[PDB]
């Protein structure tokens, strides 16, 4: 639910948060149902800021534990991940530099409610995006698939550019994930990759 | 009260450090002891060395610690018993400190409703560990650092300031027992967390140095080089002459030149009898480095033992033993076969990135881009009516 | 003792002494039955040991009163065993005795205790008890005291391709001169064994490491003849210890356990899996990056 907020352009870490709604926000709902406790705040997106990192503080302060961060895309123009999850945490960070305030991404899942369900099904009319029924829709799949692994990899080569031409500071975690890309690479002319071609006679 | 004693202080003094108590009873008429604290540092840099610094502390301290922070009490305490010869002088100080702070956090804290005092017993007991360490008690330093440890993972919100004494107390462990590994991450802690507002002088800065560097060349498992030019402490200390060598025999592990290696260690084995009783490990750590640099820049991920004889320039039976130590340490990770003469690394280790390495990386996902689009192509294509 | 008539002497006091009474106390039936083992060693009757020791319960021995008592009956029970050339038992007896208060706590009475235990921890051949017994040791300080000791427990511990000649040498005059260890006449096999054990450590090295190796480039690793290294591949084979196939005709030695068709089709998912896993993390991280930049 929303809360009463203000937003400045002149330098953009001047806000206005109101804590006392939160205060009978808490009060009310725990009465409708009492599975709902302060577990983080979602911010509307479409973006990360820097400056929800200092609101955050706000946030880490009301409940006793890490809080979400919730990036709700409304805008929509990533064609996956509507829904990304954040948690602010602490870690001494590469470079030779400080302990410093960070956000890091964890899995941002749907498995949906059953009561959710229901009403989700029933307004659909569609015939899904994805949804892996018959062949016709695998088929689609698999290029889509294509499509997506080459559009994820090519951020990563504008990464790498801007590196060792345009100064973005270099980070080891994202060069040494590539390493690990690397190592479970299949090489052709190995007993792995002969047994593929076999079995491909096979089914 | 405690004018006089500032005074006779002040005549025991140098000329050029007159003004700083001039300065002391200037701000203690105003009544803004938060500018005493701010001029005192400064006077205990450059009075360590006279032994003035013992006395002076005292006066303000047993006064103000509730006037002042408790970071002002221990930065003074720290620079105090700095230089001290005496450990059963400077133990007593500690306890006494440590005993104030305690009963300090149940009275002023109710009435403010404000201010901690808790977090000052934390950085005093670092300090106690400091002290064992200095009287050759190594062991007994060892159980209060696993005690405050523990007292740390209780926090949820741990300073710079306090952890930072505390990774130090425990890299100067390690380097009494001459373990290189646990010293040098333990270090690197130590220099990555470091305070903006030091208590570290420039002369502090070469002899923390050369602890840093000897680690390093003299390790079995460090191969992350490029951590010393991303900390001052040894990167723009290289023009002195004892630290002209040392930072050249760091650029000739990490490039792989076996005759720039030569020319440099002849020096260093007759001068320095700590890289002369370890030349054998130092030795075998060049050759090493060679094998996982060679394979990872290309794509292949395995080597013949015909190029390894050529790149370590050394028998293909030494070729044996080095390839099996770097399984055993875990720098690689694979299948040795001498039937074959091949060795296939399935791992590289992870390292410090520099930047011809992140070109090769570059080069290699532009040829990958490149398949996936025209696997695609085909496929768009065909059966491009059919999807029904 | 002194007549021909020891052993006939000894046997009639077991049979008394092996049937509990209760006019005796619990202090005195305990001390006087670890007496009559050792009577049964003078016999040469090493059965007859076991049962006595087992007379006697453990659990009795854990009680302080007891204490006095419960070094003298390890003590004892080691020599029984090492006799019977146990190895593993032997270790894990002494390692009893090393954490009795008594001998932790003058700083002297410890120190042969844990020397004795690297050697029969060592002369144990494999076993997985063999792996939590020694990187106990390994983790004590007390193995910081002393300097022999730290140097001959890790080169058995850890990975290393070495050979006879070079460890033989290292410890040649330093353990002959320790008895109830390698000192003694019948313990010249318990040296004799210190070979056959560094060779059963290589095998387990030689087999991760390397997948197939020359049959001659091994033997002069062993440090022995093709026939005698051929057998001493076979037993390993057979306790599970390695797989590995060797020919006679010195073509090769694969030590290896040979893949299926569906285990490399398994492990080459696996590969193509977690890859992707990799990619779609990384392209996370570089929005993040950029923007506090």
């Amino acid at each position: 639910f929303a809360l009463p907020f203000e937003e400045d352009e002149k330098n953009s870490d001047v806000w206005f948060l109101d804590h006392n709604y939160i205060e009978n926000m808490n009060e009310m709902c725990k009465k409708i149902n009492a599975k709902e406790k302060l577990i983080g705040w979602y911010h509307s997106g479409p973006k990360l800021r820097a400056s929800d990192l200092k609101i955050n503080e706000l946030f880490k302060k009301y409940t006793q534990n890490n809080p979400l961060l919730l990036i709700v895309d409304v805008k929509q123009q990533g064609v996956g991940l509507p829904t990304d999850a954040y948690v602010a945490i602490e870690q001494v960070k590469d470079d030779g530099t400080s302990t410093e305030k960070t956000f890091l991404h964890l899995p941002c899942t749907i498995e949906a409610e059953e009561a959710e369900e229901i009403g989700v099904e029933h307004l659909l009319r569609d015939v899904r995006d994805q949804a892996a029924g018959g062949l016709s829709i695998r088929l689609t799949n698999q290029l889509k698939s294509l499509k997506g692994l080459q559009s994820k990899l090519k951020d990563v080569v504008e990464y790498l550019d801007k590196v060792i031409n345009k100064e973005l500071p270099i980070n080891h975690t994202i060069l040494g994930k590539l390493q690990d890309v690397f190592n479970l690479l299949p090489n052709l002319g190995t007993p792995d990759d002969d047994e593929i071609d076999v079995e491909n006679h096979d089914r | 009260e405690i004018d006089t004693i500032l005074s006779t202080l002040r005549m025991e003094a140098d000329p050029s450090l007159h003004p700083l108590f001039e300065q002391f009873e200037k701000f203690y008429e105003e009544k803004l002891w938060f500018q005493l604290s701010e001029s005192l540092t400064k006077f205990f840099d450059d009075a360590k060395s006279t032994p003035l610094r013992l006395r002076l502390y005292d006066n303000f301290v047993s006064k103000f610690y509730d006037k002042i922070n408790q970071l002002s009490v221990v930065k003074y305490l720290l620079a105090s018993l700095k230089d001290s010869k005496d450990f059963d002088e400077s133990l007593k100080y500690l306890d006494d400190l440590k005993a104030q702070f305690q009963e300090l956090d149940s009275k002023k804290q109710r009435n403010n409703g404000s201010k901690d005092h808790g977090d000052g017993i934390l950085l005093i007991d670092s300090e106690i560990a400091r002290t064992y360490l200095l009287k050759n008690d190594l062991v007994k330093a060892r159980d209060l650092l696993d005690d405050l440890e523990k007292t740390l993972d209780k926090k949820d919100s741990i300073p710079l300031r306090i952890t930072n004494s505390f990774y130090s107390t425990n890299s100067q462990y390690f380097k009494f027992k001459n373990d290189f590994n646990s010293f040098y991450y333990t270090s690197l802690l130590y220099l990555s967390t470091l305070e903006p507002s030091t208590s570290i002088t420039l002369a502090e800065r070469q002899q923390l140095a050369y602890d840093l560097s000897i680690s390093a060349l003299l390790g079995d498992k460090i191969y992350n080089f490029g951590e010393l030019l991303h900390h001052p402490i040894m990167e723009t200390i290289v023009n002195d002459s004892n630290y002209d060598w040392l930072f050249q025999l760091l650029n000739a592990l990490t490039v792989g030149d076996f005759d720039k290696f030569d020319s440099l260690i002849k020096v260093q084995i007759s001068k320095i009898p700590i890289l002369a009783q370890h030349e054998s490990f130092l030795r075998q750590k060049i050759c090493l480095m060679t094998l996982i640099e060679t394979v990872f820049v290309k794509n292949i991920r395995m080597l013949s033992f015909e190029d390894i004889s050529k790149a370590t320039h050394l028998p293909k039976d030494n070729v044996e033993h080095l390839v099996m130590r770097a399984i055993s340490l875990g720098l690689l990770k694979g299948s040795i076969d001498q039937v074959n003469e091949l060795v296939t690394i399935s791992w590289v280790q992870p390292r410090i990135i520099s930047g011809d390495q992140i070109t090769k990386m570059k080069d290699r996902l532009v040829e990958w881009n490149d398949q996936v689009e025209k696997l695609g192509k085909k496929m768009e294509a065909r059966g491009q009516s059919i999807w029904v | 003792k002194e007549e021909g008539k020891i052993d006939e002497a000894a046997d009639i006091l077991c049979e008394l002494q092996v049937e509990t009474y209760g006019s005796m106390e619990m202090s005195e039936k305990i001390q006087f039955i670890l007496e009559q083992m050792e009577l049964s060693i003078l016999k040469g009757d090493y059965s007859q040991a076991t049962v006595l020791s087992r007379k006697i319960l453990k659990k009795t021995f854990k009680n302080p009163k007891y204490e006095s008592l419960k070094l003298e009956y390890y003590n004892l029970l080691v020599k029984i065993s090492l006799h019977k050339r146990e190895y593993l038992e032997v270790a894990q007896y002494l390692q009893e005795i090393y954490q009795t208060d008594a001998i932790k706590s003058d700083e002297a009475k410890w120190k042969p205790v844990l020397s004795h235990i690297v050697y029969f921890l060592v002369l144990s051949p494999y076993g997985n008890l063999q792996n939590d017994l020694i990187h106990k040791i390994q983790n004590d300080n007390n193995l910081k005291k002393l300097e022999s000791q730290e140097s001959l427990v890790k080169l058995f511990t850890t990975n290393e391709l070495m050979r006879w000649p070079i460890v033989q040498k290292t410890y040649e005059p330093v353990l002959n001169e320790d008895d109830l260890a390698f000192g003694g006449e019948a313990n010249k096999h318990h040296w004799e064994d210190l070979q056959k054990r560094v060779i059963e450590h290589n095998l387990r090295v030689i087999s991760e490491y390397y997948s197939r190796i020359t049959l001659l480039r091994l033997n002069e690793l062993l440090d022995l003849t093709e026939s005698q290294t051929e057998t001493y591949i076979s037993d390993l084979v057979n306790q599970g210890i390695i797989y590995a196939k060797v020919n006679r005709p010195a073509k090769i030695v694969n030590f290896e356990k040979p893949k299926n068709s569906s285990q490399l089709l398994n492990e080459w998912s696996h590969n193509v899996d977690e890859l992707l896993e990799h990619i779609e993390t990384i392209g996370h991280l570089i929005t993040k990056e950029e923007i506090m930049h």
